[PDB]
Formats: C-alpha cells, sequence, structure tokens
C-alpha cells in the first residue's frame, strides 16, 4: 500500500508511511547471506569482519524511507518530511527534523506519474502541479503495480485540497 | 545507468586497477608456495591471474545497475530516476565505454597469457621438454598423490591444446564467453546503433550468457599450488634438486597441491572505494555556501536576489530549494530559477505572499545580511523549445515565471553562435486579470525585442499582453479559431509547439482543433500539444 | 636412532648348496637397500640395488626380495671364488643414525676334510747372533681351521711366548693354512737341544710330530 | 670411471689430517652424491660422512658430528678434514661414490682403494728380511718349503712377492700380528719340487715406503 | 529496412585484427607447427586491407572510416570480384580453414565464419558494394 491516512478532518490529512514486511524481510535476507559468506566458508584472518561491515552498511542502505506528508488547511503551509534509518534514529534526541515545505494557495491540482522500471514492471506516484511551473512529487520513492491504492490516494487528496 | 561525472573518479578508478594488478601480480610471483607452479610455468602465471583479478571488478562495475534494479524490484519499491539533460546523459555513456575497453583489454591479457600457458603444459607432459618439467609434469599417475600438470592425456602439442579447450572446462566456457563479449563490442558500434535498434539491442543481450558463462567459468580450481601443510614438510630449499628421490627418501616426501580457496574475495575493496569516493565527491559539491551578490527592489513586494555559487549548473526550467537559518532552521522553500544558463547569479524572483517570505524584510532590512543555503537544480529541463524552429507561447496568471528564464537564454546563444538558433518568432501571448505585481517581467520584454534591433533585426517581436476581463489589450477572450492558421499557412510541414500554462479549463480547447486542423502526409498544417507536460 | 642388523653371522654351505641372508631394520624403509660382497682383498663390490632389483655384469643367481621391515637375499649356485662379507646399507635415514651399514656375514666354502701337511723351520746364523731366535712350524693346505699346534721343547711344555697367524680361506679350492712362531733367547737357547711341534687335526689319526736337532745347522 | 685417494701415514694422537680424493673419467655434477666410508681392521664397515655433489647439503653419523668435515673443490676433488684424532681411528679409509640409478634407487659403486690411516705415539722402524732355511733334510715326498721372515715394521705398508712377481703360484703371505714389544711380524712361504733347488731365482722382496726401505735378499740354499 | 552489410564488415575487421593477433603470438613464440601462425598473419593482413571501406547506404548518407579514400581507390577494380557479397562470403570461407589447426588463432576462424554467415546473409536479401565518393 502506498500511504495510511492517519487523520482525516476538516482542517488535517496527515499522512504516513513505514517498511513494510518485505523491505525488513529483505534485509533479514541479506544479512544472513553476508554472516554466512562471511563465517560458514570464511578463511583469511581479519577480512571476516570487513565482509560482515560491509554487508551490513550495503542492507542498511538498501532499506526503504519514513515518508510523512501533512496537509493543513488553515494557513495551508502543507509539509513535507522524509527519513531514512539514519535519521529515524537520529530523531529519537527529538531535537526536531528538517522539512521542504510547500505553500498550500499555490498548488493547482494533484496527477499521478509513471516511473518505468527497465526489466520489473512500472512505478507509480503521486506529484503536486505547483502553478509556479515545476512538479514535486509527494514521495521520493515509487510502488510496483497497486494502481487502484494510488488513484484512491488522488482522488482524497483532490476532494481534500478542493471542491471542485 | 550510474556514473561519476568526475575527473576525479576516472583517476581514482585507474590508480585502483593499476593498482589491484600490481598486488596481485606480485602476490602470486612473489611467495615460495607457487615456486614448482611458476618453475614449470615460467612467467604466465601471474600474467594470467592479475588480469582475471582486476577482470572480476571491472565486470561487477558493468553489472552493478543491473543488481539495483534487481534488489528495487525485491524491494517493492524505486527510487525517483534523475532527469536527462543530455550532458548528465552523454557523460555516463563515456564511462560504460572506457569500462568496456578495459575490460576487453584485460581479457585479451588473460587469454593471450592461458593460451601460451597451455602450450607448455601440454609440451610437458609429452617428453619434450626439459628433464625438470617432464619429471614434474608426471605426478599422479598413482595413488596418493596430487597432480600438478593439468594435461593428464598424452597426444601432441598441436591438437593437443584444441582437445585440451573442449574436453576441460573453464576452456569451452572461455571461447563461449570470448565469443559474447567480440559479439557485444562489434554489435555496439557507431552506424549500427545510431542508424538501427532492432540489431543493436536485441544482440546487445547476449550478456546474460556471457555472464552465466563468466560465473561458471571459475571452478574446478584447475591451476594448483602447494599445500600450506606439507609445504613445512617438505623443505622444499633442501629437496629441489633431487627431483629423481622424492618420496623414496625420508627427507623429501612426494608434494601434495591443492587448488586456491574456493570462496575468497579481495577484490571488493575496488567497487567499495569508487563508491566511497563519489560520495565523499559529492559532499564537497555540497557544502560550499551561497554568497549573495546583488539585491534589487521592485513594486510592491517583488524582491529578487542574484548570487553566485561554485559547481552550479543552471540549466533551465528547474526549481532549487531556498533555506534561510535565521528565519527558521529546518525549512526548504522550492523557488524558480527566473535566469540563463552560461550565466554567474541566481536570479530567483520572490514575492510576499505568507510569513517566511516576510522573513527576509523585517529580519533582513532593505534600508550584514542571512546565510541563504541552496540545495540544488532539480526538476526535469525543457529544451524542445530549443530544438524547434516556430514556438506557440502562451503564459497564464502567476505562471509566466518559467518563460523568463527562456527568453533571457534565447537571445545569449544569438550572439555567441547564431547559427544553431533555428527559432523563428516567440509567438507570446500573455494573459491576465491585471499585471500589478508583474512589471519585472514587462520590463523584460521590452529589454529584449528593443535591444536586439541594434543588430537591425524584428525577428520575434510579438508582445502581446492581452486582458480577459474585468499595449494591445485584447479586453476580452483571445479566440483561438483562425488565429494559428493565418501564421500556419507560411511554413509547410508545420511543427509549431503550444506550451500552455494553465487550469484544465481552457487546456483541453486548445487540442480539439489541432486534431481537425491536421491532414495526413508531411506537408499539412498541425501544432503539437504537450498537455500538462512541458 | 636407526638399528639395523643381519639374523646370521656366518652361514655355512657345501659347494652347489645354498645361502640365505636376512637384514631386518627397525623402521619402514621403501626398499632401498643394497646388498655388497666384499672379498679379504679389494674394496666392496655392489651386487643388487632397490632390494630387488641387478647391477651391471652379475650373474642372476643373486636374488633379493622383501618389503617393509623385512629384506632377504638368496644365492643360487654357490662355488669356487665365492668366500667373502655381505653387508646391507639402508638409503633411507641419513641424519640420525649410527652405522646404517649393517653387521655382514662371513659366508665360507664347505668341502671334503683334508690331511694337512706339516712343515718345520729352524733359525739361521743371524736370528741365533742377533737377539732372540726363533722356529717356525708350517701347515699347509687343510680344509678343517681347527687345527691345533703344541710346542714341545725337551719333552716339556712350554707356553707364554707362543703366537700363531692362519691365511684366510683362499678362492680357488678352499683351504687354510696357519704357522706358529716360537721366540727364544739366547740366554737358554744352547740349553734345549732337541724340541719340536704337536699338531693334532680331525683330518689326521694320530698326532705327528717333526724332530729336530739344534746344533746342525 | 676410477677413483683414487691418497694423503694419510702415522700422525701423533690429538692432531689433525686431511686425506682428498680424485677421480679420472668421472664429472663430480649432477645429483649422485659422495659418500665416505672406512673400515677397522678386520671388522665391519663403518660409515662417516656422505655428501652431496649438487648443492652442498652434507650429513655425518652420530659419532661423528662435527670432528669430520667433507668438502667439494675444483669439481674433482673431494676433502675430508678429521680433528682430535685419537687411537680408535687406525683404520682404513674408503672414498665412494653414491650413484643415483633411475628411479630413485641408489647404490655405492665405483669406488676406490684404501689409506692406512694410523694413530700411534711410536717411531716407524725398518724391517728384516730374515730369511727362512730350505726344507734340505725337511724332505716330504719330494717337496721343499722356504721363505723368509719379517720382524719389525709399524704402519704395515709391506708387500712381498717372488722375483719382482715372476712367480705367483703357491704362495702364502700371513697376515702380521702384534708383539709385546709393539711392533708387527709378518712371513711369507712358497712351496717347491725337490728339483726346483738348482734354480736360484728365490729372493724376497720387501717394500716399505715410510721407511723408504726396499731391501732384497736371495734365500740361498742351506749348504750345510 | 534493414541491411546487414555493416555488421559483416565490422565483425570482419574484428575477426582480421584477432587473427593477426594470434599469428604474431604464435609466430614470435616459436610454438610447435608455427608455420600456420605465418599463414594466419599473412590471411589477418589481407582481410584487414580487403574490406576498410564501409560500403555505402542507399537510403541516406554514411560516415567514413580515417583515410576512407586510399582504399576503395584500389578495391572498386573488380566488378564481378567485389560488389558481389557472395563472392566475398565464400572468400571468408576459404580463406578461415588453414588456420583453425592451431589452438591459437582458433577465435580468428570461428569469428570470420561468423562474418561470413552474415555477409551470405545480406547476399541473399540482395546487395552490392555500392562504393562511397
Ligand atoms: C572501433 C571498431 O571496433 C572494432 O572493430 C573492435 C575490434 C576489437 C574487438 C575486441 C578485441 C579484443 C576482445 C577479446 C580479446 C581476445 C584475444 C584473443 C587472442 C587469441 C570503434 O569504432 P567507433 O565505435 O565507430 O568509434
Ligand atoms: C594494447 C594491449 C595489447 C596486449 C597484447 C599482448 C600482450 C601479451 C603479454 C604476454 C606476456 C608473456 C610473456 C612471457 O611468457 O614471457 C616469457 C616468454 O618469452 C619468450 O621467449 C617469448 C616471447 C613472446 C612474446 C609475445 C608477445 C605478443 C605480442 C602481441 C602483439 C599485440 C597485438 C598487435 C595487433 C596489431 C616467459 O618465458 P620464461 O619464463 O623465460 O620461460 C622459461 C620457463 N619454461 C617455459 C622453460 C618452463
Ligand atoms: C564500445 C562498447 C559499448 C558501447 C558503445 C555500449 C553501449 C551501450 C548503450 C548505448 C547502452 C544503453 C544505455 C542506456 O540506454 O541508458 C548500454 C547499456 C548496457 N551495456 Fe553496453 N556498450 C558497450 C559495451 C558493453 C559490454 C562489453 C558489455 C558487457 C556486459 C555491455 C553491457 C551493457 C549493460 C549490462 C548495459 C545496461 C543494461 C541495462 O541497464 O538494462 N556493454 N551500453
Ligand atoms: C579464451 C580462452 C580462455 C581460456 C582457455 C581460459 C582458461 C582459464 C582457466 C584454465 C582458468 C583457471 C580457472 C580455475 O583455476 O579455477 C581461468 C580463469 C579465469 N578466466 Fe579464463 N580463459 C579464457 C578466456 C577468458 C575470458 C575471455 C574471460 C572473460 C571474462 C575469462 C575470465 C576468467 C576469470 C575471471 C578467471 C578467474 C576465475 C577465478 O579466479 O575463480 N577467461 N581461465
Ligand atoms: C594411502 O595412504 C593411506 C593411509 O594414509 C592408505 O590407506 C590405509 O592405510 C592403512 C594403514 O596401512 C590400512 O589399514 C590397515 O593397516 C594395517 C597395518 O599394517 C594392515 O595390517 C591392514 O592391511 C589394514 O589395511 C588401510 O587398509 C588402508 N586403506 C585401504 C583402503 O587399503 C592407502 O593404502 C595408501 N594408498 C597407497 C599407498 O596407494
Ligand atoms: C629448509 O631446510 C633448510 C636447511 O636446513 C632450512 O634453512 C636452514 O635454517 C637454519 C636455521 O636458521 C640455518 O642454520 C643457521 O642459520 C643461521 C641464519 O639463520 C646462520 O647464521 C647459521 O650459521 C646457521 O647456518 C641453515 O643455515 C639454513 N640452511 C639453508 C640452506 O638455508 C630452512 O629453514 C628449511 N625451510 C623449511 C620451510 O622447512
Ligand atoms: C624420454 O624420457 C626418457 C626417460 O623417461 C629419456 O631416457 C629419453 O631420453 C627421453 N626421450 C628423449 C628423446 O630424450
Amino acid at each position: 500500500m502506498y500511504l495510511q491516512v492517519e487523520t482525516r478532518t476538516s482542517s488535517r490529512l496527515h499522512l504516513k508511511r513505514a517498511p513494510g514486511i518485505r523491505s525488513w524481510s529483505l534485509l533479514v535476507g541479506i544479512l544472513s547471506i553476508g554472516l554466512a559468506a562471511a563465517y560458514y566458508s570464511g578463511d583469511s584472518l581479519g577480512w571476516k569482519l570487513f565482509y560482515v561491515t560491509g554487508c551490513l552498511f550495503v542492507a542498511v542502505q538498501n532499506l526503504e524511507d519514513w515518508e510523512e506528508a501533512i496537509f493543513d488547511k488553515s494557513t495551508g503551509k502543507v509539509v513535507l518530511k522524509t527519513f531514512s534509518l539514519y535519521k529515524k534514529l537520529l530523531t529519537l534526541f527529538r531535537a526536531g527534523h528538517d522539512q521542504v515545505v510547500v505553500l498550500l494557495h499555490d498548488v493547482r491540482d494533484v496527477s499521478v506519474e509513471e516511473e518505468k522500471v527497465r526489466y520489473f514492471g512500472k512505478g507509480y506516484m503521486v506529484v503536486l502541479r505547483l502553478a509556479t511551473g515545476f512538479s514535486h512529487p509527494l514521495t521520493q520513492s515509487a510502488v510496483m503495480g497497486h494502481r487502484s491504492d494510488v488513484e484512491a490516494i488522488a482522488k482524497l487528496i483532490t476532494s481534500f485540497l478542493e471542491l471542485h | 545507468v550510474n556514473e561519476g561525472l568526475s575527473i576525479f573518479v576516472i583517476l581514482v578508478w585507474l590508480g585502483l586497477n593499476v593498482f589491484l594488478f600490481v598486488w596481485y601480480y606480485r602476490v602470486y610471483d612473489i611467495p615460495p608456495k607457487f615456486f614448482y607452479t611458476r618453475k614449470l610455468l615460467g612467467s604466465a602465471l601471474a600474467l594470467a591471474r592479475a588480469p582475471a583479478a582486476c577482470l572480476n571488478f571491472n565486470c561487477m562495475l558493468i553489472l552493478l545497475p543491473v543488481c539495483r534494479n534487481l534488489l528495487s524490484f525485491l524491494r517493492g519499491s524505486s527510487a525517483c530516476c534523475s532527469t536527462r539533460v543530455r550532458r548528465q546523459l552523454d557523460r555516463n555513456l563515456t564511462f560504460h565505454k572506457m569500462v568496456a575497453w578495459m575490460i576487453a583489454l584485460h581479457s585479451a591479457i588473460h587469454t593471450i597469457a592461458h593460451l601460451f600457458n597451455v602450450e607448455w603444459c601440454v609440451n610437458a607432459r609429452v617428453n619434450n621438454s626439459d628433464p625438470y618439467s617432464v619429471a614434474l609434469s608426471e605426478l599422479g599417475d598413482r595413488q596418493n598423490e596430487s597432480y600438478l600438470n593439468f594435461a593428464r592425456k598424452r597426444i601432441k602439442n598441436p591438437e593437443g591444446g584444441l582437445y585440451l579447450a573442449v574436453t576441460l572446462l573453464a576452456g569451452i566456457t572461455g571461447v563461449v564467453i570470448t565469443l559474447c563479449l567480440i559479439l557485444i563490442i562489434t554489435s555496439s558500434t557507431k552506424t549500427i546503433r545510431r542508424s538501427y535498434f532492432e540489431v543493436f539491442w536485441y544482440t546487445h543481450h547476449l550478456f546474460v550468457i556471457f555472464f552465466i558463462g563468466l560465473a561458471i567459468h571459475g571452478a574446478e580450481r584447475i591451476v594448483r599450488g602447494q599445500t600450506a601443510e606439507s609445504l613445512a614438510v617438505h623443505n622444499i630449499t633442501v629437496c629441489e634438486q633431487k627431483i629423481s628421490e622424492w618420496g623414496k627418501i625420508k627427507e623429501c616426501p612426494i608434494p601434495q597441491f591443492a587448488g586456491n580457496p574456493p570462496m575468497t574475495w579481495k577484490w571488493i575493496v575496488g567497487p567499495m572505494f569508487l563508491y566511497l569516493c563519489e560520495r565523499l565527491v559529492r559532499f564537497w559539491r555540497s557544502q560550499q555556501k551561497v554568497v549573495i551578490t546583488k539585491v534589487v527592489t521592485h513594486p510592491f513586494k517583488t524582491i529578487e536576489l542574484q548570487m553566485k555559487k561554485k559547481g552550479f549548473k543552471m540549466e533551465v526550467g528547474q526549481y532549487i530549494f531556498v533555506k534561510c537559518p535565521k528565519v527558521s532552521k529546518l525549512e526548504w522553500h522550492p523557488f524558480t530559477l527566473t535566469s540563463a544558463p552560461e550565466e554567474d547569479f541566481f536570479s530567483i524572483h520572490i514575492r510576499i505572499v505568507g510569513d517566511w517570505t516576510e522573513g527576509l524584510f523585517n529580519a533582513c532590512g532593505c534600508d550584514k545580511l542571512p546565510k541563504i543555503a541552496v540545495d540544488g537544480p532539480f526538476g526535469t529541463a525543457s529544451e524542445d523549445v530549443f530544438s524547434y524552429e516556430v514556438v506557440m507561447l502562451v503564459g497564464a496568471g502567476i505562471g509566466v515565471t518559467p518563460f523568463a528564464s527562456i527568453l533571457k537564454s534565447v537571445w545569449y546563444k544569438y550572439c555567441n553562435n547564431a547559427t544553431n538558433l533555428k527559432l523563428k518568432k516567440i509567438y507570446f501571448y500573455w494573459l491576465c486579470r491585471d499585471t500589478h505585481a508583474f512589471e519585472w517581467f514587462a520590463d523584460l520584454l521590452q529589454l529584449l525585442e528593443s535591444q536586439m534591433q541594434e543588430r537591425n533585426n524584428a525577428g520575434f517581436l510579438s508582445y502581446n499582453i492581452y486582458l480577459t476581463g474585468w499595449q494591445k489589450t485584447l479586453y476580452g477572450r483571445p479566440n483561438w479559431d483562425n488565429e494559428f492558421k493565418t501564421i500556419a499557412s507560411q511554413h509547410p510541414n508545420t511543427r509549431i509547439g503550444v506550451f500552455l500554462c494553465g487550469p484544465e479549463a481552457l487546456a483541453e480547447t486548445l487540442s480539439k482543433q489541432s486534431i481537425s486542423n491536421s491532414e495526413s502526409g508531411p506537408r499539412g498544417v498541425h501544432f503539437i500539444f504537450n498537455k500538462e507536460n512541458f | 636412532a636407526l638399528v639395523m642388523t643381519q639374523t646370521p653371522s656366518s652361514v655355512s654351505a657345501a659347494v652347489r648348496g645354498t645361502v640365505t641372508i636376512k637384514c631386518q631394520a627397525s623402521e619402514n624403509i621403501y626398499s632401498n637397500l643394497a646388498w655388497y660382497q666384499q672379498k679379504p682383498g679389494q674394496p666392496p663390490k655392489l651386487l643388487i640395488y632397490g632390494a630387488s632389483k641387478l647391477a651391471s655384469g652379475v650373474p642372476s643367481r643373486f636374488k633379493g626380495s622383501g618389503s617393509g621391515t623385512d629384506y632377504t637375499l638368496t644365492i643360487r649356485d654357490l662355488e669356487a671364488a665365492d668366500a667373502a662379507t655381505y653387508y646391507c646399507q639402508q638409503f633411507y635415514d641419513s641424519l640420525n643414525t649410527d652405522n646404517a651399514f649393517g653387521g655382514g656375514t662371513k659366508v665360507e666354502i664347505k668341502r671334503t676334510v683334508a690331511a694337512p701337511s706339516v712343515f718345520i723351520f729352524p733359525p739361521s746364523d743371524e736370528q741365533l747372533k742377533s737377539g732372540t731366535a726363533s722356529v717356525v712350524c708350517l701347515l699347509n693346505n687343510f680344509y678343517p681351521r681347527e687345527a691345533k699346534v703344541q710346542w714341545k721343547v725337551d719333552n716339556a711344555l712350554q707356553s707364554g711366548n707362543s703366537q700363531e697367524s692362519v691365511t684366510e680361506q683362499d678362492s680357488k679350492d678352499s683351504t687354510y693354512s696357519l704357522s706358529s712362531t716360537l721366540t727364544l733367547s739366547k740366554a737358554d737357547y744352547e740349553k734345549h737341544k732337541v724340541y719340536a711341534c704337536e699338531v693334532t687335526h680331525q683330518g689326521l689319526s694320530s698326532p705327528v710330530t717333526k724332530s729336530f736337532n739344534r746344533g746342525e745347522c | 670411471q676410477s677413483l683414487e685417494e691418497s694423503g694419510g701415514d702415522l700422525v701423533k694422537p690429538g692432531a689433525s689430517l686431511t686425506l682428498t680424493c680424485t677421480a679420472s673419467g668421472i664429472d663430480f655434477s649432477g645429483y649422485h652424491y659422495m659418500c665416505w666410508v672406512r673400515q677397522a681392521p678386520g671388522k665391519g664397515l663403518e660409515w662417516i660422512g656422505c655428501t652431496h655433489s649438487g648443492d652442498g647439503t652434507t650429513y655425518y653419523a652420530r659419532w661423528a658430528k662435527g670432528r669430520f668435515t667433507i668438502s667439494k673443490t675444483s669439481s674433482t676433488t673431494v676433502t675430508l678434514q678429521m680433528t682430535s684424532l685419537t687411537a680408535a681411528d687406525t683404520a682404513t679409509y674408503f672414498c665412494a661414490r653414491r650413484y643415483v640409478f633411475s628411479g630413485g634407487y641408489s647404490g655405492l659403486d665405483s669406488w676406490g682403494p684404501g689409506t692406512l690411516v694410523t694413530v700411534s705415539s711410536a717411531s716407524t722402524k725398518g724391517p728384516s728380511v730374515f730369511p727362512l732355511a730350505p726344507s734340505s733334510k725337511s724332505t716330504s715326498g719330494g717337496t721343499a718349503a722356504l721363505g723368509c721372515l719379517v720382524k719389525d715394521y709399524f704402519p704395515e705398508p709391506v708387500t712381498v712377492s717372488w722375483n719382482s712377481g715372476a712367480l705367483t703360484s703357491g704362495v702364502h703371505t700371513f697376515p702380521a700380528v702384534l708383539q709385546s714389544s709393539g711392533l708387527y711380524s709378518l712371513s711369507s712361504v712358497v712351496t717347491v719340487p725337490s728339483s726346483s733347488l738348482g734354480t736360484q731365482t728365490y729372493i724376497c722382496n720387501v717394500n716399505h715406503k715410510p721407511s723408504n726401505t726396499k731391501v732384497d735378499k736371495k734365500v740361498e740354499p742351506k749348504s750345510c | 529496412q534493414i541491411e546487414w552489410a555493416m555488421w559483416a564488415n565490422e565483425q570482419a575487421l574484428a575477426s582480421g585484427l584477432i587473427l593477426i593477433t594470434g599469428g604474431i603470438v604464435a609466430t614470435a613464440g616459436r610454438f610447435t607447427q608455427w608455420y600456420f601462425g605465418a599463414y594466419s598473419i599473412v590471411a589477418g593482413v589481407f582481410v584487414c586491407l580487403l574490406e576498410y571501406p564501409r560500403g555505402k547506404r542507399k537510403k541516406g548518407s554514411t560516415m567514413e572510416r580515417w583515410g576512407q579514400k586510399y582504399m576503395t581507390a584500389v578495391v572498386k577494380l573488380f566488378g564481378p570480384f567485389t560488389r558481389n557479397y557472395y563472392v566475398r562470403a565464400v572468400l571468408h570461407l576459404l580463406l578461415s580453414v588453414p588456420a583453425g589447426f592451431l589452438l591459437a588463432t582458433i577465435l580468428g576462424t570461428a569469428c570470420l565464419a561468423i562474418a561470413s554467415g552474415i555477409y551470405l546473409l545480406a547476399a541473399v536479401r540482395g546487395e552490392q558494394w555500392t562504393p562511397i565518393e
């Protein structure tokens, strides 16, 4: 699924997204593969730890991202957020987090774009057609398949932003 | 596909390749474990094994994007791919070509070295070499001993290599994959890829077979060295000239040889260093701060800033991010580049519409300025305008901002080359309820057509400020029926490009008659609509 | 560290017989032996190498066979000019050893019993004049080595100064010969008049005397 | 194809000596060991030290470690050097080549003659060739025996012959024996027919290099 | 509309280079039966010099290799011999037989055979070597 509707009201449409079963399972699998290659058959001394940390870094880099794009109606100012594993861990200090913010009075409409993957299907995401002349995607990632969920999300955003 | 776009990356790649080659050459030439093997094989052993070590790293470098795609498919997501500007695109292909050619060179060296090696190996088996080589080769004919010469059959030197390359693994796959590499390199030649694609892309898919053959290729551990356990017992530097009494005396037991370890991976160092260098390059290129050069005022609140930043490519039709830590330490705002390439400043036009923008007035007085940080030039490019002959520009409301980028760029290319500028006339049509707070563009229009009149030319002109409802002002809807026909009759085979920017209410009203106007044949009148795409 | 011994010390075989010698080591030497034959003169000569092969020019009578730690050499067609000493050497361990050459065997030809020939010899004038005087009794051409010589002077037992030497077996008819010399000084040479040597041998029915009278030389 | 060594004679106890072995027709090259052995007088053969022509690997018996040194010089000479000589090392010394036959098994062929190294504190003395009276009255079936006796010679390099080797039938040279005086005695005899007494060609020839003695005498028949 | 003459040209050039390299390696290395090394060197030189020009497409304009005219000025004087891809394919097939008797240059006699096959495929469709000038 694309995004889980957290709060639905007449003044806020907070959205959220977190890694699911697939990402965690892939991380576990690649970690197991790296650990087995390091220890089950490892011969050279000292390089096993190097293989372990390389596999750990590759696995961490290949995890999904936390995305929270909240919509606000009072004073507009729709903001977007995106956290990696490092950023999500660092925000546990509650200090704060940077965020890309777009004015709400300037967004014209929302249209679903298409991302092309060479040998594996296609990618889908929702972008904002800003009136200034550029299009800003709602989430930096995409999703394979699940056309209906993306269309439903786009319809919900269209209904909230303006009645027309 | 990935690339580095850096001379530093190319230099570090060449250094890594040279270091890997030298290191593996020394590793397979120096130690006394590979003493009898190199004694039989001459200097070909290292010259044949080091290129394989470099080739593994280069081949993984080639294959990496497909692994990235497979991992993305596995995750169920896919990072938004970067756009194309014909410069970030036609520099990755250069890296691909260099890596492919280096792979070809190293494969040639390795193939030549092993072709030389096989001759000596099959010559020593028969009674056609020096006594030491034939004495060494006649091992493994009995029990409790491991051979060293892999050519365990005496036929002849000619036609012996032919039988060896067929009856033995890693010899048939070598031929198969070198044929695949030759076919791949020949297929992707110019005048075959440029003119045709049914024979370039289809044939270029031999890489799957090439990679499968390469993966199968390293197996059976044919090249053998003396085992570590038996090395201490043998005491080689004493039992070296007693080749005729091995096993029959206690001091010189028969040596035993085993292949290389089957899972060692010391060549990953290369891909890892290349990745870390790319990331550090991206870090340097993004740490440099931005310095404000010129700040100007405008009627109402249309303050425009001109700043210079090192290592920036403005491109055209993009959008950057602006962040002032004084106003807020965790906010990025997007803005559109209202400038032209090959300039030095940015010229982002901001207008006070909220509170953060007003934070550049009360905190940053106009009558010792905030440190503005700029993220980068994201967004898709707009270069189809520069690649056409006639254009049909139609702005609307607040959205004429990006047009100022094109107009300030089209004239610059005229003063430089005046030959690649294929444009004929900008049929600019501006529609608005009022020009109350957009004086910075109407000023530009008279500063372009009149300025370019110095060179005795008025080709484009066509400033058409129009009024929709409540200085050639129509005071109403600029009806499009018969408007395009009068200008479409001048040049047969019309390729007029219309770039609308406005609500969908008037969008479909432009394409309804475009298809009706068109007719069959490469002669008729037609203007292409890009819809929401620019 | 490595001990190599020969089981038989001295085998005896008649002409046209058989000879067997066993050399056994203290470790498993991978058939790296070599058997040598040493005549009373000349340096030893190699016979077989590798415990089974043959040298160049050696008759095929010599045979060797064995494995592990026990090895054997078999002699076919024993004949004259074949009485010598045989040794076994191990070319396997040469860094901690004491002899590495076996002990040796003393095969000699066995023939029929022969009757020894007996001779006597008086000292001449120079030995009588200068220092001690020596009398020589000689036994010639007898096969059985068990020969006894008794030195009797004035029909009385004499001993102390009596030494004998026996030649090695000849390689033509397998016989022996020994000589006994008794040294006597000038002090009592003139006191004694008649002396002789008593020779007893299994080839002779009765002991033989060679009566000699001093002063007639 | 023939070896030969020399350079040993009577030396005082505790001194040092060097023996050199040379060969004609053999080049000391390849991978054939050179293998020195010695034999006590009338005893079994003993192994001393036995080196390698190729490279310089050398091996020695346990009882002769460090006291003996073996070197190869000029590709045609092999030297054995002995230090702190005692009374036990009074044996003959052989120089032999350890041929490595095809396959790996090795043998000790192409030996060289001996070299009577003797260690004692006495001094060399010349021998007498005291003749032996023929059987003028000791006749036994028309056959007579006659010879000579040598009394005192230390290093035992004594060679005997009949008419300078002309007669070699019926000869008998009994081995040397000890005496209470520390010297060595030897007797040589020959059996001849009675009618052979007419021929006077019965001469005792002895050789003694250390004393430089080549005294020759004729064993005349006892007329009296 | 697709033609196979350009790919055949490139493949033949690559095969000629491979044959020359293999012949150099075999002859300079004093390999057993080195005569075929010299023969393969000669064959590779002939193949490389025979078709340097990249024909000329009947549809538009084709780029030319460096020093183009100096070879097509020599090759064009063979109406039936040249300009007939049957002859080119047959010559390439015949020229690759004696060079396949060694482990060296064994790749020279396979890539060149593939080039001959592609040349035959271009020939049956109906094509000719039109000179470029
Ligand atoms: C002169 C030599 C070569 C040239 C000019 C060339 C050209 C190209 C081109 C034009 C592309 C398409 C890139 C894109 O569409 O973005 C490509 C991709 C690719 N080529 Fe090459 N190529 C060459 C050699 C090779 C070799 C030797 C291999 C060996 C495996 C290879 C394997 C690939 C792969 C794996 C891809 C990526 C496929 C993908 O991303 O789906 N190429 N190359
Ligand atoms: C054309 C004839 C060729 C022959 C006869 C040949 C032969 C061999 C042999 C015998 C080995 C040893 C394998 C082992 O010890 O396990 C080897 C290794 C290798 N070959 Fe080749 N080769 C040829 C060409 C090529 C080519 C064109 C490539 C292109 C990628 C290649 C890639 C490799 C690699 C990467 C290794 C290292 C395998 C490892 O380290 O596990 N070879 N080759
Ligand atoms: C290669 O070496 C192996 C040992 O590393 C040999 O295999 C086994 O060796 C043992 C020891 O000799 C054999 O076990 C028993 O040995 C006793 C000791 O004398 C003997 O009495 C018995 O006959 C018994 O076999 C064992 O049998 C043997 N394995 C086999 C399958 O026979 C092996 O023989 C060696 N191969 C060669 C030398 O070709
Ligand atoms: C293979 O065998 C050789 C020969 O035994 C070993 O080399 C030998 O090592 C010893 C101990 O170091 C050397 O003895 C002494 O060496 C020192 C220098 O280290 C030197 O100053 C002394 O005078 C004395 O020679 C011996 O010379 C040396 N021999 C040779 C020919 O190098 C070697 O260690 C063995 N290797 C293996 C892997 O078993
Ligand atoms: C063949 O090898 C044998 C030993 O295995 C050798 O004696 C012979 O000389 C060799 N052949 C030639 C032509 O040298």
